[PDB]
């Protein structure tokens, strides 16, 4: 029950499911998806990230 | 050893195009 | 004020020209141009005593100031007149702002400090080593205006934080966190410097273990 | 070992947004464009401002500024563009400055983040700079509130 395949494709991307280590929040989820560089405002909730 | 996929280039590069962005999440 | 401008130039001429130039343009391999650095840069660099610098090494240290408050204002006014730049916040009476720079949200300030500042200054502004002879200093002696202008001007190798990257209210929250984490007492005994495992392990070996071995020697026998 | 000929403090550059440049015997300090922006570009036909300080390295003679050209538009110099014996010439009034001016009439668009080439010509010396745009002491522009997603 402890053993897990690390390379099982589980992460949705623009070219199908991929293993976790190949991806991040910067991996596009569809072609042309707009991902902004957002900065931390330091206030928890109430827009913690802004453009 | 040095990582084979890491080399300096001399090509200058171009200014990136303005992002437009496709629809459909 | 023309008097303040001529006093600043007069002070500048026998203290800063050898490294910065007669026209504030810099002397190559000796000191940078000061054009556009602003009054805030002068305030930070001279009120913490870093300027005038005494030699070239890895990092210029802070030390006792060579000028008083009015002379610092005069020097900052003279530099401001050559290129402008950021200025030091003031209060109603025209004094350099200190208490009004303490922001009201210290939890936001702590979160911002841990994201932006603790990498170089440590969890509680105790200082940290940088690359080769450089170091982010202990923050416990800076007054609020010094903290504010340090963020505003980006000294030596400290990143520059513009008023657009960190708005004035964010900066005031950060200075509140920096000041309060310097003035809060330790809760669990003597704070041991605030660095954590290294001084704690030093205290175990030189106090706890020395005591335990001395007691063992007292109870036990020799030979 | 940190106090030798290659020293870390002494080669440090000013922590400002403008650029330094050597035009023969003239030092060009804090050269930058003022150009408040609203969208991805500042469009052609806008008038932006080119600011700098010119410092006379020589202390014997005088010097004068001619013919600033660029491939972003045309530059008009207004005022007495002469830089004195061992003095400065402040061109434009920068952000926190409480009348030589360089007005750039744009022909192609510009955007904050990129560098743009300008050619300064003095009566002794002439060089190209690659000038940035600096928002100065202007506040951060509001960002429209994001919804819930
Ligand atoms: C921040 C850095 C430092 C932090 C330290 C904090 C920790 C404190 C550690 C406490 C040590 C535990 C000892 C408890 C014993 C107390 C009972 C007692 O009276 O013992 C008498 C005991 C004699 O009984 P014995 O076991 O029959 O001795 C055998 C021979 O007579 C003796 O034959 P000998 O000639 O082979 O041995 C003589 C030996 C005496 O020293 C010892 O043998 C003990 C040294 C312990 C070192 C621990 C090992 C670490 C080494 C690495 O000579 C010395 O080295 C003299 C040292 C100077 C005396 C200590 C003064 C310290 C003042 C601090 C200010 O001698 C001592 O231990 C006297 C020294 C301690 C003075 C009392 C201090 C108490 C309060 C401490 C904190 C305040
Ligand atoms: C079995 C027994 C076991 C138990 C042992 C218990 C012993 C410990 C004492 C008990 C605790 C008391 C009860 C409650 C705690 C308390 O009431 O506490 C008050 C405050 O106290 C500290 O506040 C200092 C000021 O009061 C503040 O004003 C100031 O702000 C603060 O500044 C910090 O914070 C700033 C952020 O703002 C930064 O800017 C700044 O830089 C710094 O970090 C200060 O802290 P700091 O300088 O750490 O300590 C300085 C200490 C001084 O050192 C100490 O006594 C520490 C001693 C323990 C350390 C042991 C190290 C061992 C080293 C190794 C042996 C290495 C050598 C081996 C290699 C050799 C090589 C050769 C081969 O003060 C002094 O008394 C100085 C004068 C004289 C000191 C003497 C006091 C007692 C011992 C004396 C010894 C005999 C002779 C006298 C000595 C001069 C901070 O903790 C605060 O949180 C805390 O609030
Ligand atoms: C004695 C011995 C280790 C023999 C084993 C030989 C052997 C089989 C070797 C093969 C294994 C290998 C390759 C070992 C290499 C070493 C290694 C990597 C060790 C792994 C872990 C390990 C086994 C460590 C044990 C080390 C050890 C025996 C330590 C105790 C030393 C002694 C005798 C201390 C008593 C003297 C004493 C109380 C002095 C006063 C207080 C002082 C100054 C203590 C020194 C001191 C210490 C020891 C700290 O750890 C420390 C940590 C953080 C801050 C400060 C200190 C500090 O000051
Ligand atoms: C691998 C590595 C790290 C290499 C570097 C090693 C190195 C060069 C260290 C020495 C640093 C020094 C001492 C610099 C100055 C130059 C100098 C004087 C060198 C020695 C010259 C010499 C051999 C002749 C004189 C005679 C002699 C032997 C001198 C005594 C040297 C002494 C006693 C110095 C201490 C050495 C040392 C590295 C100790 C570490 C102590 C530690 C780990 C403590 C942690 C600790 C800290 C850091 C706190 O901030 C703190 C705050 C509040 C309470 C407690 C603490 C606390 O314990
Ligand atoms: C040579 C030994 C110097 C003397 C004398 C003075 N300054 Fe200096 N200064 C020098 C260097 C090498 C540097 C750069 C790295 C550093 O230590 O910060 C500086 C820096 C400044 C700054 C900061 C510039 C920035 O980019 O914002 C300022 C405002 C400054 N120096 C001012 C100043 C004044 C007012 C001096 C006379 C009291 C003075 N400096 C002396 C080198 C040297
Ligand atoms: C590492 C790259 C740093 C980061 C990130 C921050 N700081 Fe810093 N700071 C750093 C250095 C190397 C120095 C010394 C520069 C000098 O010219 O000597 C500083 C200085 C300060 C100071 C002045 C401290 C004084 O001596 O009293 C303050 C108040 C300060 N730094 C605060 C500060 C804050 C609030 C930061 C987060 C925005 C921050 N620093 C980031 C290195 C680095
Ligand atoms: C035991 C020490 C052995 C030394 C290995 C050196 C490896 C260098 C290779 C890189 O590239
Ligand atoms: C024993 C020392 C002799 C060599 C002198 C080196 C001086 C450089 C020190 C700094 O850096």
């Amino acid at each position: 029950g402890l053993i897990k395949n690390p390379w099982k494709p589980v992460v949705p991307t623009a070219e199908g499911k991929k293993a976790v280590l190949w991806t991040s929040g910067w991996t596009p989820r569809f072609k042309g998806e707009t991902i902004y560089l957002a900065r931390a405002t330091g206030r928890p909730g109430e827009s913690p990230f802004v453009k | 050893c040095s990582p084979p996929g890491e080399t300096a280039s001399s090509e200058p590069g171009t200014t990136p195009a303005i992002w437009t962005g496709s629809p459909s999440p | 004020q023309s008097a303040l401008l001529r006093t600043g130039k007069q002070l500048f001429e026998t203290s800063c020209v050898s490294c910065h130039g007669a026209n504030l343009q810099g002397v190559p391999d000796r000191g940078p141009s000061l054009i556009g650095t602003g009054e805030a840069a002068v305030y930070f660099q001279v009120s913490t005593g870093r300027m005038p610098a005494m030699r070239g090494e890895a990092q210029a240290p802070s030390k006792p100031p060579h000028f008083d408050e009015s002379q610092i204002d005069a020097l900052g006014a003279y530099v401001q007149a050559n290129g402008g730049g950021p200025t030091v916040p003031r209060d109603d009476h025209g004094a350099v702002a200190q208490e009004s720079l303490i922001g009201g949200d210290v939890a936001r300030g702590g979160d911002l400090f841990r994201l932006n500042c603790a990498s170089c200054h440590n969890f509680t502004g105790k200082g940290g080593a940088l690359s080769s002879g450089k170091y982010a200093p202990d923050l416990g002696d800076a007054n609020p205006a010094q903290i504010y202008t340090a963020m505003l001007t980006g000294p030596q190798n400290m990143p520059k934080f513009s008023d657009r990257q960190l708005t004035p209210d964010e900066k005031r929250d950060i200075v509140a966190y920096v000041r309060e984490s310097a003035e809060t007492p330790s809760y669990g005994g003597y704070g041991l410097g605030g660095f954590g495992p290294a001084p704690e392990g030093m205290a175990m070996w030189i106090i706890g273990m020395v005591a335990a071995i001395g007691v063992a020697m007292w109870i036990g026998s020799r030979a | 070992c940190s106090a030798g000929q290659i020293s870390q403090t002494t080669t440090q550059e000013p922590a400002v947004n403008g650029v330094n440049a050597q035009a023969g015997q003239v030092s060009l300090r804090n050269v930058h464009l003022r150009a408040p922006q609203q969208t991805d570009y500042v469009e052609p036909g806008t008038t932006v401002e080119l600011l700098f300080v010119a410092a006379n390295d020589s202390t014997e003679g005088s010097n004068k500024l001619k013919s600033i050209t660029s491939d972003v538009g045309e530059v008009t110099l207004t005022g007495d563009s002469t830089v004195p014996a061992d003095g400065v010439l402040i061109v434009g009034e920068p952000d926190g400055q409480i009348a030589v001016t360089a007005e750039v009439e744009l022909t192609k668009p510009i955007t904050n983040g990129l560098l743009y080439d300008f050619t300064f010509t003095f009566e002794d010396g002439e060089t190209t700079v690659a000038v940035p745009i600096s928002a100065g002491e202007q506040p951060r522009r509001p960002v429209p509130p994001a919804g819930p997603g």
